[PDB]
């Protein structure tokens, strides 16, 4: 039994080996206790404000919407310490780990961003952090690996399987099953077994809460729609959460279309995958007709999660949220457009969300609409990727 | 299910424990795997636990991880695994055959359809590694509907509620991860317990039986023999036969 | 004649060719007018808040001071849009340019940070930006050059002279002398001819103003000292300004010591240079016995200005502010220490300020002191530099 | 100072303008520079404007920028420049010699000391490029104390206040950057005006004199001849002689 519902409709659950259930149950109870503890909330708020830099700005982009009836605001998570929204929830999970009396952190990472976030939170809060990363990703993300080590984290390369994220995830769990008494597994997105989808959403919901307060202050009304990219689903659910009961506000999640849905080389399991059971949850995923898990492709490494958070699959099923996809080229165009017109370099992940907002504006330029795009992170890290591509095309 | 009941009844009459080896189907190839399995049986295996290659075995250590990789390098698919199972059953009518599965391979084409296929080929039990008792309802129900025993893991620290659940929901045998637990399981009329995880020597088999368990399961130790003799198929079988006969001997009275 | 005093004691002035005086006089008048214009202040405040992310946090660093009686706070300019304090003043200067009816911006840059800042401000405010950069720096700062171009700025390599910063400065001025009617020269530090030292200070003083308000709120008193690195002098004077009349607050500026003052390979003209006239001002500078201008060396490219702002030279002369130096190795140690103990990667420039605070703490661990270090920028940009050095030493 | 007064009085009696070439001292080398200067004088130069190599000539275009670089490649220093000046004056007693300086080289070892050195070697005027009239006090005072004429630039857009200042503070000649200005300068009794910047052809020299200016200054045009004939020292002098004689001819009545 559990204190909270592990499911969002048919999606979610706790599909892990029996040996890990005590760890999940312990975590759920600690979370429930922490959420009703004023002291925990005060400490979390203090770190978010004085260390991470919250609240983040809500920037109106007047140049990019010129000539149309679209008003666009960007929620600036790119201004958060670390350069991405990931920082919010790792701070919350780090505090939960300490609440449970743990002094060690286990984390998995693909593009290396969650690894860096986990490392910085652990350094700040005095936790011993060990990070599992696929050997392939370790070689492709030399910068992030060095950042993790600079912050005192132990980085462990994973060669098993395709030597990527999913393989790093499996290795992190194996470790945790035998060390959960003293170590907490800091999952990096709103997915995986309950209670993670719920915990990550709650530790990211300040994104939407601040956005609501800021948009009401600046426009005197709610957005017609809030748009966010969806890799695993944390920044999107963080933005969506506080607006779920505001039925007039559209919730639009953007999955990576890669080279195009029809090419099969994409990362859009929610709308183009098939429900399966993996990563400890029942959710849409990239898989063969046989049931073997595949990989998600995207120009943006941060959106390469072959599945998606269960709450997103649920919100989609009941029609509360709509999900679309944006290709590598559309994301690249949005990236270049924001740089040139607003002086902000967006993460390629976030560029997918912006690209869809630009499409909403351009396709119907006379449609009056107030949109908010969650700028999940900054794109200084993507400069080389964009440069090589542009050059490769002359 | 019935095959396990018959096996344990017979073993009890002989006052001995069961020795159950585990191997990945198709490792290192379909043909050699079938030969490996026949050798295990001829050497003394009382039952078999067989794994179907999965892309992400997050419940297996390095040895088994590599077994799956070798199987995949050989192009082994679940469909081919079921063809192998059908043949194994056709060759050995009474030996209990249990599968070690990962949830997605069972859920993929429908849970009911998976267990129906198991019954069709002659499988006796299925242990789904990443399905805790808390999420087992649809799996154990489909298993029972097709006369397949749903196997459950009993952790060494399992509380009373879990022991009662495992005792009530399981059939065939209770998978005990490596005295009190064994006695409690018998008190709740649980399926006979087979100790698994880290069993690699004869003394461990005798110890398990002495502790009250109905037998022991050994996998990594068996698979290690396979991977260390990949270049020598004949020597591989010879060493497998020697290891299994030694392990089985340790279970006798 | 001028509206404001061009001098700070004997330092400062307007040493430029007669042809450029009208441009300086125009700028001074526009600035004076803008400072008493509530609308200009409101627009500047709006950009700082909703675009740049002000106010920035004041972070207490408890881990790094453990075992001592030092309490250390870091003013987080690293959290400002762009990753450095430079953003504050480029936004102000961009608004001044528009106030004067100009649609073009001319900027000079060495390490490329000011170039990036000028480019982002110009992109946001619709200004045509052209940046002069020494060919040597262009080749060494490929990342920043690409960022500038991504934001629509025209980057012009300068081969004349030592093909570095000082040479880029000269070329920017030549352009401006013939285009000031439509173009504004966005100088990047609190130096150069009047009114720049004054304008840059005023457009950076929110650093100190916020710090004062934040420290009073958190500690109920003023700092015993505020510490900042000094390349040209903008982030330091920005921090110092509001505390100048608070005589109990020490003002400590940190110049780069490079390989060591005694080696001659450093960038500490204020305390180890000689007064001269160059860059349009009378101030301490790196020069030969003959009067030829030399270059400042530092592991941190951002602190390679061979001179220093005139107000700093003045504050030093009257004893209001004290200046010291920190070597490459001391800065590197501070960089590694902040990463590991606070989960913050500081710019190597800022690491010089932190290194001195660490010295104040370590040399007298039982001395009760409340210190604030201006964390002028983030150090993600210095990862490669630090990595190569560490590796080179095994 | 006095040399300029004598020159302009003599030129006025002959109803002609002055042609004043500019070159960087030591470009491309001490010896060749001294020869270049003697050629300029023998060819018809009425006065000279000489630059002392500086590390950052932010008031000079590419041509002069490279002249300084060449001088530095030759190891030319301000001290060597003053030695050259002493010799030039020893060879030519009446030709006015003006220096084009950057403030730091004047301020370096003391402003007063710099002008004293100028007087000692026989220099007649000094134009400090980066010192506007607003900052000129200490410079023009030291200049006058040592009988050196402080030269000031008069921009083509200079307002009335600036014209009055330049007229009052300057001596020797007023440097007019390229009709109304010239008349205003004479009205305020300013030093005779010499037009400079972009003067590269004989017609420009005659035009300047026709506009009321006392003469014209040409630098880049002269220096260009130097850099294009670096590999041919002899041809360099020949072409310099031809250019200067043509330019000087254009100033005669
Ligand atoms: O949380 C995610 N994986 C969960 C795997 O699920 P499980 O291991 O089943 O709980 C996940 C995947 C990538 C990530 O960050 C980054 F891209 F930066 F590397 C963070 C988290
Ligand atoms: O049967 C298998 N192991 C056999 C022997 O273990 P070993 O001898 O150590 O390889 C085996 C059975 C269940 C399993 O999933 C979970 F961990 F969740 F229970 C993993 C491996
Ligand atoms: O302002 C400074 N130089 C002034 C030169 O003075 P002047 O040209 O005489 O006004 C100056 C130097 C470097 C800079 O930024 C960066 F390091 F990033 F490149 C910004 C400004
Ligand atoms: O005398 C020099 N130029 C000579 C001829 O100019 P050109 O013929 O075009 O090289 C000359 C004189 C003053 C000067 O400084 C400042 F610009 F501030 F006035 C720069 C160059
Ligand atoms: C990690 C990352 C994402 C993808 O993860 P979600 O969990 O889907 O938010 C998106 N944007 C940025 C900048 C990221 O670093
Ligand atoms: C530009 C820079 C500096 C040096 O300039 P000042 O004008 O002396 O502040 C210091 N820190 C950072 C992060 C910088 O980018
Ligand atoms: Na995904
Ligand atoms: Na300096």
């Amino acid at each position: 039994t559990t204190l909270l519902n592990p499911y969002f409709g048919e999606f979610g659950g706790m599909y892990v080996p029996q040996i890990l259930m005590p760890a999940l149950n312990q975590l759920e109870e600690a979370f429930v206790r922490a959420q009703k503890d004023p002291e925990f909330q005060a400490q979390f708020a203090d770190l978010l404000k004085n260390y991470a830099g919250r609240p983040t700005a809500l920037t109106k982009c007047q140049n990019i919407t010129a000539g149309t009836r679209t008003t666009l605001y960007l929620k600036r998570e790119d201004l958060l310490h670390g350069g991405a929204h990931k920082t919010n929830q790792v701070l919350g999970q780090a505090l939960l780990a300490k609440r449970m009396g743990k002094s060690e952190i286990i984390a998995e990472t693909g593009a290396g961003q969650h690894g860096v976030a986990s490392a910085l939170a652990s350094a700040l809060l005095g936790l011993k952090c060990r990070i599992y990363m696929g050997a392939k990703d370790v070689e492709r993300q030399s910068p992030n690996v060095f950042r993790m080590r600079l912050m005192g984290a132990e980085v462990i390369p994973v060669h098993s399987g395709s030597a990527t994220l999913k393989d790093a995830c499996n290795e992190a769990l194996r470790d945790w099953s035998g060390s959960y008494e003293t170590a907490h597994y800091m999952l990096g997105t709103a997915a995986g077994p309950h209670p993670y989808p719920t915990i990550v959403r709650e530790f990211q919901r300040m994104i939407g809460e601040e956005t609501k307060a800021q948009i009401l202050d600046k426009e005197g009304r709610l957005p017609d729609a809030v748009i966010a990219c969806v890799g695993g689903g944390s920044n999107a659910i963080g933005m969506f959460a506080d607006f779920i009961n505001d039925t007039s506000v559209g919730l639009i999640g953007v999955e990576p279309g890669g080279h195009g849905i029809e090419t099969g080389e994409h990362g859009a399991p929610l709308k183009h995958g098939r429900v399966g059971i993996y990563f400890g949850m029942k959710a849409p995923m990239m898989q063969t007709a046989d049931g073997q898990i595949e990989e998600s492709y995207s120009i943006s490494a941060g959106l390469d999660f072959p599945s998606v958070g269960p709450q997103h699959a649920y919100l989609n099923s009941i029609g509360r949220a709509d999900y679309v996809s944006i290709t590598d080229d559309e994301a690249l165009e949005a990236f270049k457009t924001l740089c040139r017109h607003e002086g902000i370099i967006p993460a390629l992940e976030s560029s997918h969300a912006l690209a869809h907002a630009l499409k909403m504006m351009r396709e119907q330029p006379e449609k009056e609409q107030l949109l908010v795009v969650n700028l999940s992170g900054r794109g200084d890290k993507d400069i080389f990727t964009v440069h090589d591509i542009l050059k490769a095309r002359g | 299910m019935e095959r396990y009941e018959n096996l344990f009844a017979q073993l009890n009459d002989r006052r001995e424990g069961a020795f159950v080896p585990f191997v990945t189907l198709g490792d290192p190839g379909i043909e050699q795997s079938l030969k490996i399995i026949d050798t295990l049986i001829d050497a003394g295996a009382d039952a078999l636990e067989l794994g179907v290659p999965f892309s992400d075995p997050l419940a297996d250590g390095p040895t088994i991880q590599n077994a799956n990789l070798r199987a995949f390098a050989a192009g082994v698919t679940p469909a081919q695994c079921f063809e192998m199972l059908a043949l194994i059953r056709e060759k050995h009518p009474t030996i209990p055959i249990g599968l070690l599965m990962y949830a997605n391979l069972v859920f993929n084409n429908g849970i009911d359809a998976f267990y129906a296929r198991c019954e069709q080929v002659g499988v006796d039990s299925v242990l789904v590694a990443d399905v805790p008792v808390e999420e087992s309802a649809p799996f154990r129900q489909a298993a029972l509907r097709h006369n397949i025993a749903p196997i459950f893991i009993c952790p060494p620290n399992a509380d009373d509620d879990l022991l009662r659940q495992v005792a009530s929901y399981g059939r065939g045998y209770t998978y005990l991860l490596s005295h009190h637990l064994i006695e409690k399981l018998k008190e709740y009329h649980a399926a006979p317990a087979l100790q698994g995880f880290g069993i690699s020597s004869p003394e461990q088999v005798s110890a398990a039986v002495r502790a009250g368990a109905a037998g022991a399961i050994s996998g990594s130790a068996i698979v290690k023999i396979i991977e260390k003799n990949l270049a020598s198929p004949k020597q591989m079988l010879a060493e497998l036969r020697s290891f299994v006969s030694a392990m089985k001997a340790a279970s006798r009275a």
